RNA sequence: ACCCACUCGGCACCUUACGAGAAAUCAAAGUCUUUGGGUUCUGGGGGGAGUAUGGUCGCAAGGCUGAAACUUAAAGGAAUUGACGGAAGGGCACCACCAGGAGUGGAGCCUGCGGCUUAAUUUGACCAACACGGGGAAACUCACCAGGUCCAGACACAAUAAGGAUUGACAGAUUGAGAGCUCUUUCUUGAUUUUGUGGGUGGUGGUGCAUGGCCGUUCUUAGUUGGUGGAGUGAUUUGUCUGCUUAAUUGCGAUAACGAACGAGACCUUAACCUACUAAAUAGUGGUGCUAGCAUUUGCUGGUUAUCCACUUCUUAGAGGGACUAUCGGUUUCAAGCCGAUGGAAGUUUGAGGCAAUAACAGGUCUGUGAUGCCCUUAGACGUUCUGGGCCGCACGCGCGCUACACUGACGGAGCCAGCGAGUCUAACCUUGGCCGAGAGGUCUUGGUAAUCUUGUGAAACUCCGUCGUGCUGGGGAUAGAGCAUUGUAAUUAUUGCUCUUCAACGAGGAAUUCCUAGUAAGCGCAAGUCAUCAGCUUGCGUUGAUUACGUCCCUGCCCUUUGUACACAC
RNA sequence: AGCGCCGUGACGCAGUGGAAGCGCGCAGGGCUCAUAACCCUGAUGUCCUCGGAUCGAAACCGAGCGGCGCUACCA
RNA sequence: AGCGCCGUGACGCAGUAGGAAGCGCGCAGGGCUCAUAACCCUGAUGUCCUCGGAUCGAAACCGAGCGGCGCUACCA
RNA sequence: AAAAAUGAUUAA
């Protein structure tokens, strides 16, 4: 049995690569100058989520992370 | 062995289509055959006149000998076994056999 | 003229070679490496070639004499084994024929193959391929085509590596897709990994002409081998055989062979026979012993191992018995044996199987195998999964088959009969019965882990009684239309079932060709295998049950012996 | 220069104004292990073109094309 | 010398009365085979000898050249 | 005493 070669129509696509930003000490946690300090991110409801949770901002939703939740900001 | 070409292909399978259907046999019909299934009185007067003196009687010598159908042979036998001019010998479905009275 | 004994010469024979020879053979072809009686002629691998040229003879035909160039690794002799023979002899087979039966080849359809077509229409196989791969493929299967994922890239080394090495992601583009596959912004885990170099793991990739194992075939026949001895320089041969006999290299026997082995036989399973033993509400029968329902001067059924008891005939399985061609009549190298009859259940090894020698095929299978060498491939995979399609595609050719051409029938009503099976608790299998439905089916329970229930698989062919009436007819049921259901996530390219409608070729089939000898052919169905659904297939089972022949070597082949061969890749 | 003839199936050739035939060749099946032979069956043509007469031409008429031929003597 | 012709892949042959080329060998690659040969499939290969003209358009028509074919070539 | 032709190359 000869066979042929797979020839391609189509451009090969990229794996995808998790993006590289050195940013993951300064927008999660801020110093008050007395020292005090209250995290501004949100928390999920269901308690299989931590207390660390970090809910992520997007232009319209929030975004979980760990339970994949949505959530609103005028809620 | 040799593999025939492309168009000597095409030609034996244009040839086997256009082929007419060779029927290998010779085909002879005998001629329209018919029996008057309604019975008039012509024939009925035929019936009690000459089924008297028949040898052997059934239905396929009722078609043979008188141009009626087995239906009409079937119904007029019985009708005749009924007035009793003739008398049975084997009784039987798909075959009767039946001779002349005393 | 015969006989006997001799003798010389001659044509030759038979036995054995003491001798010779490569052997076949040879009383010379002996007296030869222990080589010498005398003498003439001829040859020096095979071809070119008894040719060219010259000479000579001939009327001619041609004869005699007679090279070289060139070309080539064998040509040749005798014998051995096999193979073959339109060679002989003897046996044998229904994959041969005779006498026949049933067919097939013609028709429609089913299925497999080829070819066309295709994006692919995956592929192997050409007596001993073609309902074969247990191959009846909607997903899978799957090996093919169009695409989308994932790594299931172990391990070693090194580089990255404090938000990294890496994942997963809801929403919006996007893709057939609710795959974050790719992205659009940013969250979760955390030395589990990413990257590259070695390596390894997979592959229904290739090679069965690299191999194993298995299977088929040679080959359904009777054939096969060594120990010692004999023959031969040897390859080899005898044993292992002329005759008779058997299915048989089975025996009787003959015998430079003797004693042995495998195969055949023997052996094992299975259908038969057992009024004999063992027994049994999971097989039965009987006592009607208990009540009774029906008819009536006595039969048929219902409840019977707690509503009891007896017995194994029918049934089953344990141990056995039984047939050994017994007896008899014939026939024989009177031996092996064979032909009749009588008994017996059984007298073709009683029937049918299972197993089945040495040697081989470049037979088939790498797509059964975590059987496998080597080659190839390995991240945009020939790996593995997901969606869809294909394997089914049709101007055609072929091989298995199914249904038919009808009255020995079709249709309708009724009578009413098998054997082999199989079947759920790791979950829906075989289904009684009740109800609804024309049907296919649907619903509610029951029994069966099974001689208990489906199931007495109440099968069909069959038989009776009626309709048809020789008309391609009411035979046939292809094609096609419409609807109702079941399986399955998924039914269109129609899974299948059911109802109504359409109602094609087909009038017994040219040349040709297949299977079969008694419970066989053939007809008829049933079960099982594949199965969620799907039989026109296979493997079995029983039902009804012929004709013809107990033979021959004519055809096609097989075995043994003899023979010929320029064959051994073996006609 | 003048005159005559021929053109038909792949090939060689018949052919009566009512649509064309022999032999091979070819094709299908069979037999054979296979090919041939053999057996059983099929198919193949604006009759060189283009017009005309005829109801209808392969044939008759007119041209055009391609081949084959014949005469070619007295000087 | 005249009069007719012809020239088409590497090799032969088909055009036709103008709308761009077919076939057969050869070559190469596939399928079959242990591998070949034969066979089959596919592909490539012709600037239609060169030049010029007419034409919307020429391998087909016209002219020249080159090459080959055929016929013709005082006179008594 | 009917007829019966053929079978490409190489591969212990
Ligand atoms: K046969
Ligand atoms: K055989
Ligand atoms: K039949
Ligand atoms: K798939
Ligand atoms: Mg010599
Ligand atoms: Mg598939
Ligand atoms: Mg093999
Ligand atoms: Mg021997
Ligand atoms: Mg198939
Ligand atoms: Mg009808
Ligand atoms: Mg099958
Ligand atoms: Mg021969
Ligand atoms: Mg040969």
């Amino acid at each position: 049995k000869k066979r042929k070669k797979k020839v391609y129509t189509t451009p090969k696509k990229i794996k995808h690569k998790h993006k590289k930003v050195k940013l993951a000490v300064l927008s999660y946690y801020k110093v008050d100058a007395e020292g005090k300090v209250t995290k501004l991110r949100r928390e999920c409801s269901n308690p299989t989520c931590g207390a660390g949770v970090f809910l992520a901002n997007h232009k319209d939703r929030l975004y979980c992370g760990k339970c994949h939740s949505v959530y609103k900001v005028n809620a | 062995k040799q593999q025939l070409s492309k168009a000597a292909k095409a030609a034996a399978a244009l040839a086997g289509g256009k082929k007419s259907k060779k029927k290998w046999s010779k085909k002879s019909m005998k001629d329209r055959a018919q029996h008057a299934v309604i019975l008039d009185q012509e024939k009925y007067d035929r019936i009690l006149k000459e089924v008297p003196t028949y040898r052997y009687v059934s239905v396929s010598v009722l078609v043979d000998r008188l141009k009626i159908g087995g239906s009409l042979a079937r119904i007029a036998l019985r009708h005749l076994e009924k007035e009793g001019i003739i008398k049975p010998i084997s009784k039987h479905s798909k075959q009767a056999i039946y001779t002349r009275a005393t």
